């Protein structure tokens, strides 16, 4: 499913822990690479306790592959992503998401 | 530097991709040699070489085009006034050149010596803002046939196909993309009459010459060195009496079927990329092409299967041509370089505004659109496409929208000046209209509500300054709007409101600030772009209730001043102003309204010591009222010495101006500018209307009163027309407060149940009105004269009830004599006349009961 | 010809009045408009109109065609007619509010669509209930169509009315909007600010084995919101023009397919502005440390860059082998970065002539912004161009001879 | 130019003599002695009146010459300019007259 693919490293260590207070920069764009969002974009960065749930599955599982301080691609699955439903007038029915994840801080 | 280059005025209308100086649109002059062009060379004198500063000059009205050498005459004389001149210059291969216009900081021997002088005029005088030159990329791009081109000539009709072939005989390499690529068994097919490249063609490409072919493949390693061998083949296809067929069926894989028949897959297979079926052809003279499983008519669509071959007019048949304007780009790069260690920098980050069309992809540039006319209206009409999506509230809508759009594009569009207008004001009012609407609305009928709190701090607001709206004392409510700032995983969307409304006003400062030390760029390209979108979005955000009073200072000051009021203005500009003046006349009124409820608060104690010194008693109030024939009722005059009554007068004084030089074309102008006198003039009845909107409150129940109020924002957004539930809900909420209780007098204040009957208005053309009319009647309940102002619909909502809402009509009837009196004897008809509908009952029993 | 004839003195006897004219009179021809409009309307010409346009689009081109060749006008005529009757009354669109079904069938007739569309148009502009009418269904055609018809304004301005009553607002079709143009983000005009590309190289070219490096010294990853590129690679000569405007795809480098490059991170190579996944010795970005390393070779295709000497495998295939190739460093914002054409940190077996050694005819070393048509000296902003650009060719000389008094004076001349 | 002076002035002596071509029939037979065989020059000299730093204000008018221009609407009817009234200015009024008439001859042209 998930196919997370690393950027650049970070520490090289602390991997997410459940109730942590992520905290992060990214930007998504489509499987074609269509830009959607960049947390940049409001230069605020996104930020998402992890165990929460709140997120795609894709997105709680492929933080998770990554450490602190860490830049990677993320390129979720579907299924681990809006899928079937897609992004409501956003991202299509079955389109998988691409990712410039760059975790500021675990918490 | 010394070289051949054409330079002079030229005309719009001038095809770019024809070399310059021959043709008809174009006046000009070389440098080498020192001849001229129009309709043809001609002799002119003195070649100039490097350093020689030309200048060169027009006269319209007498028509003429003097070219000037450091100032001296040595022409193009007798020119028709057609499209309005361009000035132009022309570089050869190699030669190099340095443009510059106007400026009189940067003038020199080029305009000292002759401009201003006879009179003439250098375009920065026109202009504080720097010139957007234009040239040509030397890469083709293909644009749709002209009728006529040179003289290449297509032809459509429709089994698919279309006929070609100049008829003139002309010379070489037509370049036909097709305009529609692919995404990813499909025939295609393509006839020709008396060699050629059939194939197909990747986006990128950009090659316009007689060789072929010519334009690459991949090879991955492992650092082993081992064997990822795959990697990439496609960078493309291609070929070499009678006709003959020749298809290109592809998802996937590439097929070549020469005169219809297999000739092996040259080139094929790709991930999923784009390819026009393009096709490069040297003309054989008359009649040379033809085109056309599923069809790919059918591939490249929404009509995907939909089998049969439905020829489309987007299947137009563009050569690559190779020169065509795209825009200087003013601000570019500030690279720095270095050598002996060869060290390079740049640094400072900078951007274009860009934009591509996926069907054709290309690095276009919105700035671009301002010459691109045709497809800049059709962003422009994108843009209130995606006004109208945003809906008015239907705030769910609008985060896809914050997908589509960015914060920082619309920020960078309070950024540029050198942006058309249309388009400034799309952008503007998509900043209008995904985020701020909701404010507007949150706060328009709030802020005519008027209500306030009975805080201690209320109690602290006075009137008159030790007059000017500028203070945040504010109070009243007016439920802070909640944001919801959008995740994309997995009700309301947000700004970065600091920065935006420093943004606003620092676009203001630098708004007013250049037509006030004047200017004529304008800046969208009109005034009515280089204010309106602007001062709607600061009059709209000012409406939001934000900006901190130093900055609403900032506004009076870039007003009053004690100019933006100083200018003559376009007429759409005034009434935008107008709003905006407005918003001050409304503000100064909640100021009015809040000193006097601020009186009223302080005066309480003072008076009910008083009762007890030694209903009805609000009658005894009515006595307090009976102080105009105790020095508190001193003080109570004093007061209105205070309250009898520079900004109303000065709209007065301008407005008025306005309806005077202007003549006010357009209504809705006129409507809102006497609006504003009228209702400056007598701020007092005003006042007096605006009252009975008025309501004080205890401040230990604000709380929950601003709960309350923020339903009533539910349910007056909800007024517009799911969503049944969200009113359920809404009224729901609107029960489930104790104020109401608490309360009931601000409850009828507020129109609220007539909102409410209001939707009744609308569900009345279905489960919806059961909660509508439990609320009214249990509206009813809850007072005596509340009951009254129900009463006052009878006659609507038992006409209405063939059919509970007419239980509402019981509530309102139940128990004053004074209200059973009230009805007209026709109400009465009405309910009988339904029992008369009852011979064919048991809704019977429910009007017996109402007459009961 | 009579029908033709009648149809263009229907359009005529009904023509809307103009704006130019004084507010009252034109109300009042308004009225007189509203009421002849409603004087066909009861009658049924209205209908009448209908069952032509059903009639008519029976066939497409039968009858004697030539004889009716007139018919890709008739037919259109009606549908402005039928326009014409629609712009004012609002129960003409109630009356479309059954048939809005069978006119959404008729607008896929393409014969005469634009003014079809003004019809939809004119309907849709008023009455709102043909607008709760219409489905998660039509709306779907009715973008399809604005894909199979180029561009026109007119078809969002649909869409624009579409989402919008009077002032109420019909949501179903507005998320119906959405979910229809949105997602695709093909038809519609999407947009995004973008940092500019740019991209420089090291003098003057090459065109046997060729090498260099490139120390980067100075790369922030995210200043500006959009991410730091920084590209490098060899470009064929007249094949990459990197305009300041950018390379298709929102910028780039390796935006020409007549180019080659390499850099930033997770290695992957840029070709075609395309890139592809190439692994690396422990994938990193192009931070200071690291130092892009660059043997081009002739004949022999692929590029292996190198990560301070680490391979970074095979890369290249099958060149456009045409005139001269040269270096190139695309970059933008926050980037300084060292050339080492030759203090190589790195001395790869290659057999390659280093660049430094590439200044062999009079080529002074000076890095240049490739071909450009603009130079910012402290004068002003230059504008230039088109410049110009091996193995040298030598015409023949053999095949002659010296005749007897002059190959004797050209052998005196010899001494 | 870079005068603005007294070399204007006795240029100005010149646009007296333009004023003597625009005043009579013999001055046709100035062509006459051409048939056995200009003002325009000078014009640059009515342009210092306008001033030197303060001709390059002048585009920010849009200097002093626009008040000359008055005088020209003057000139098609010379002691009445001073009517219209820096009394040097008034003299270069004059000029400017004299050279609004002498353009009232290049309608002729």
């Amino acid at each position: 499913g998930v196919q997370v693919e690393t950027i650049s490293p970070g520490d090289g260590r602390t991997f997410p822990k459940r109730g942590q207070t992520c905290v992060v920069h990214y930007t998504g764009m489509l499987e074609d690479g269509k830009k959607f969002d960049s947390s940049r974009d409001r230069n605020k960065p996104f930020k998402f306790m992890l165990g929460k749930q709140e997120v795609i599955r894709g997105w709680e599982e492929g933080v998770a592959q990554m450490s602190v301080g860490q830049r990677a691609k993320l390129t979720i699955s579907p299924d681990y992503a809006y899928g079937a439903t897609g992004h409501p007038g956003i991202i299509p029915p079955h389109a998988t998401l691409v990712f410039d994840v760059e975790l500021l801080k675990l918490e | 530097t010394t070289g051949e280059m054409r330079v002079g005025w030229a005309r719009p209308e001038l095809r770019p991709d024809v070399e310059l100086g021959a043709d008809e649109l174009a006046y000009v002059f070389n440098g080498h040699r020192g001849q001229r062009w129009h309709l043809g060379s001609e002799p002119f004198g003195r070649p100039w070489q490097s350093g020689d500063v030309v200048g060169c000059m027009i006269d319209l009205t007498e028509n003429t085009i003097i070219f000037t050498l450091n100032g001296e005459v040595l022409a193009f004389r007798e020119i028709e006034i057609g499209d309005g001149f361009l000035p132009v210059c022309s570089l050869g291969p190699g030669q190099v050149g340095h443009l510059n216009l106007g400026q009189d900081v940067s003038s020199l021997r080029f305009f000292a010596i002759c401009g201003l002088q006879e009179g003439f005029e250098p375009f920065a005088i026109n202009m504080q803002r720097p010139v957007t030159t234009w040239f040509s990329k030397s890469l083709p791009q293909f644009e749709p046939v002209p009728p006529e081109h040179p003289h290449y000539e297509v032809a459509r009709m429709d089994l698919a196909h279309r006929t070609w072939g100049s008829q003139n005989s002309l010379v070489e390499m037509l370049f036909l993309r097709l305009s529609l690529p692919v995404q990813f068994t499909y025939y295609y097919s393509v006839r020709v009459f008396a060699c050629v490249w059939v194939g197909w063609v990747t986006p990128d490409y950009h090659q316009h010459d007689m060789n072929f072919d010519l334009s690459v493949t991949v090879t991955m390693g492992d650092e082993q060195g081992n064997v990822h061998s795959s990697l990439k083949c496609s960078n493309y296809m291609v070929w070499g009496s009678h006709t003959d067929l020749v298809i290109g069926c592809l998802v996937g894989l590439m097929t070549f079927t020469a005169n219809g028949k297999e000739s092996n897959t040259f080139f094929q297979v790709e991930p999923n990329t784009k390819l026009f079926p393009a096709v490069f052809v040297l003309p054989t003279h008359q009649n040379v092409i033809q085109f056309e499983a599923a069809m790919f008519l059918s591939e490249r669509k929404n009509p995907a299967p939909q089998c049969p071959p439905r020829l489309e007019v987007q299947m137009l048949m563009p050569v690559s041509w190779s020169r065509m304007p795209n825009h200087f780009l003013q601000v570019e790069t500030r690279r720095a370089g270095e050598r002996l260690g060869w060290a390079v920098q740049c640094q400072d980050p900078l951007t274009m505004m860009a934009l591509h069309i996926p069907e054709e992809n290309r690095c276009m540039d919105i700035l671009e659109l301002s010459e691109r006319l045709d497809l800049q209206r059709f962003h422009s009409h994108t843009l209130r496409l995606y006004r109208a999506v945003c809906a008015l509230g239907n705030n769910r809508v609008a985060h896809a929208l914050c997908s589509h759009v960015d914060q920082a594009q619309l920020l960078h569009a309070l950024e540029d000046a050198h942006l058309p207008g249309p388009l400034r004001a799309g952008y503007y009012d998509l900043l209008i209209s995904i985020h701020l609407e909701s404010a507007c609305r949150s706060r328009r009928s709030m802020l005519s509500e008027y209500i306030v709190p009975l805080t201690p701090e209320t109690r602290a607001i006075t009137l008159f300054p030790p007059g000017l709206p500028g203070v945040g004392v504010t109070t009243s409510l007016r439920p802070p709007h909640h944001f919801s700032p959008p995740c994309f995983v997995a009700l309301s969307p947000a700004i970065p409101l600091e920065a935006l409304r420093d943004k606003a006003l620092r676009m203001l400062g630098e708004a007013v600030r250049d037509g006030g030390q004047h200017a004529r760029d304008p800046v969208g390209g009109s005034v009515e772009f280089q204010f309106v979108p602007v001062l709607k979005l600061v009059s709209t955000l000012l409406v939001m209730g934000i900006f901190g009073d130093e900055d609403v200072k900032q506004i009076l000051k870039m007003i009053e001043p004690e100019g933006l009021l100083q200018m003559k203005l376009p007429e759409s500009v005034k009434l935008q102003m107008c709003n905006l003046l407005e918003y001050f006349c409304d503000q100064e009124l909640q100021h009015r309204v809040e000193s006097l409820a601020a009186f009223a608060e302080r005066y309480v104690d003072k008076l009910q010591a008083n009762q007890r010194s030694r209903d009805f008693h609000q009658d005894l109030l009515a006595h307090c009222g009976i102080q105009l024939e105790t020095s508190l009722s001193s003080r109570l005059r004093s007061l209105l010495e205070t309250v009898r009554l520079s900004l109303q007068e000065l709209v007065s004084h301008m407005v008025v101006r306005w309806a005077q030089e202007d003549y006010v074309q357009s209504p809705e102008l006129v409507r809102a500018m006497f609006s504003l006198l009228h209702r400056q003039y007598d701020g007092l009845g005003e006042l007096l209307r605006a009252l009975p909107r008025a309501y004080t409150i205890s401040p230990s129940s604000v709380e929950d009163t601003m709960s309350l109020l923020e339903c009533l924002g539910q349910i007056r957004s909800l007024l517009i027309v799911q969503e049944e539930n969200l009113m359920i809900q809404s009224i729901g909420n609107i029960m489930n407060n104790k104020v109401f209780y608490q309360h009931p007098n601000l409850m009828r204040a507020l129109g609220m149940h007539e909102t409410v009957m209001e939707v009744m208005v609308n569900v009345l053309g279905p489960k919806m009105v059961t909660s509508c009319c439990r609320f009214l009647c249990y509206f009813c309940r809850i007072s005596r004269q509340n009951q009254r102002s129900m009463f006052d619909h009878l006659s609507y909502l038992l006409e209405n009830s063939g059919i509970t809402p007419l239980d509402v009509a019981a509530a309102s009837v139940i128990d004053n004599n004074e209200l059973a009196l009230a009805l007209q004897e026709q109400d009465l008809e009405k309910v009988v006349s339904y029992l008369a509908g009852c011979g064919l009952p048991c809704g019977g029993e429910r009007y017996l009961d109402f007459l009961r | 010809e009579a029908v033709i004839l009648s149809l263009q003195d229907l359009i005529g006897y009904f023509e809307p009045p103009s704006e130019e004219l004084q507010h009252e009179e034109k109300q009042s021809k308004l009225r007189s408009l509203r009421n002849r409009q409603s004087l066909f309307q009861e009658e049924g010409m209205l209908s009448l109109v209908l069952n032509c346009i059903d009639r008519l689009n029976v066939y497409t081109t039968y009858a004697g065609e030539e004889a009716a060749e007139s018919w890709k006008e008739i037919v259109n005529l009606l549908y402005e007619l039928l326009a014409s009757l629609i712009r004012g009354n609002r129960a003409n669109c109630a009356l479309f509010s059954t048939n809005l079904d069978w006119v959404v069938s008729k607008l896929d007739r393409l014969e005469a669509s634009s003014g079809i569309l003004e019809v939809l148009y004119c309907v849709l502009i008023e009455s709102p209930e043909v607008l709760n009418i219409i489905q998660e269904n039509h709306i779907k055609s009715i973008i399809s169509l604005l894909d199979k018809h180029g561009r026109n304004h007119k078809v969002l301005d649909v869409l624009c009315s579409l989402c919008v009553c009077n002032g109420v607002a019909v949501r179903s079709n507005q998320d119906l909007i959405t979910e229809n143009l949105l997602p695709g983000r093909e038809l519609l005009l999407q947009t995004n600010l973008i940092n500019y590309v740019t991209s420089i190289r090291p003098n003057i070219f090459v065109g046997g084995k060729w090498y260099f490096e490139v120390m980067v010294d100075e790369v922030v990853p995210f200043l500006t919101a959009q991410a730091t590129h920084l590209r490098v690679g060899w470009a064929l000569t007249e094949g990459y023009s990197p305009y300041p405007g950018g390379g298709e795809g929102w910028g780039g480098n390796g935006v020409g397919d007549d180019l080659y490059s390499y850099g930033f991170d997770g290695l992957h190579l840029w070709t075609g502005h395309v890139a592809r996944p190439v692994t690396s010795p422990g994938q990193h970005l192009l931070a200071p440390e690291d130092v892009v390393s660059c043997c081009l070779d002739l004949s022999v295709p692929s590029i292996s860059f190198r990560i301070n000497g680490c391979p970074v495998q095979g890369v290249f295939e099958a060149f456009n082998l045409d005139g001269l190739f040269f270096p190139v460093v695309s970059f933008s914002a926050g980037v300084k970065v060292r050339f080492l054409l030759g203090e190589f940190k790195f001395l790869p077996p290659p057999g390659y002539a280093p660049c430094h050694e590439a200044v062999l005819p009079r080529e002074r070393l000076r890095l240049e912004p490739i071909k450009e048509y603009r130079r910012e000296g402290p004068r002003g902003p230059h504008l230039v161009g088109p410049s110009r650009c091996f193995v040298p060719c030598p015409v023949d000389t053999v095949q002659i001879v010296l005749p007897p008094h002059l190959e004797r004076i050209r052998e005196k001349l010899a001494e | 130019e870079e005068l603005f002076m007294v070399g204007e002035i006795f240029i100005y002596w010149s646009k007296s003599h333009n004023f003597k071509r625009e005043e009579n029939f013999v001055v046709q037979n100035e062509i006459n002695n051409m048939s056995f065989l200009m003002a325009k020059a000078g014009d640059a000299q009515s342009g210092g009146s306008d001033q030197t730093k303060k001709k390059r204000r002048g585009d920010r008018y849009s200097t002093l010459k626009k008040m000359l221009p008055i005088g020209l609407n003057m000139c098609a009817p010379k002691t009445r300019y001073a009517l219209k009234d820096v009394r040097e200015f008034l003299q270069n009024n004059l000029h400017l007259q004299g050279k609004v008439e002498g353009s009232p001859s290049l309608r002729w042209q």
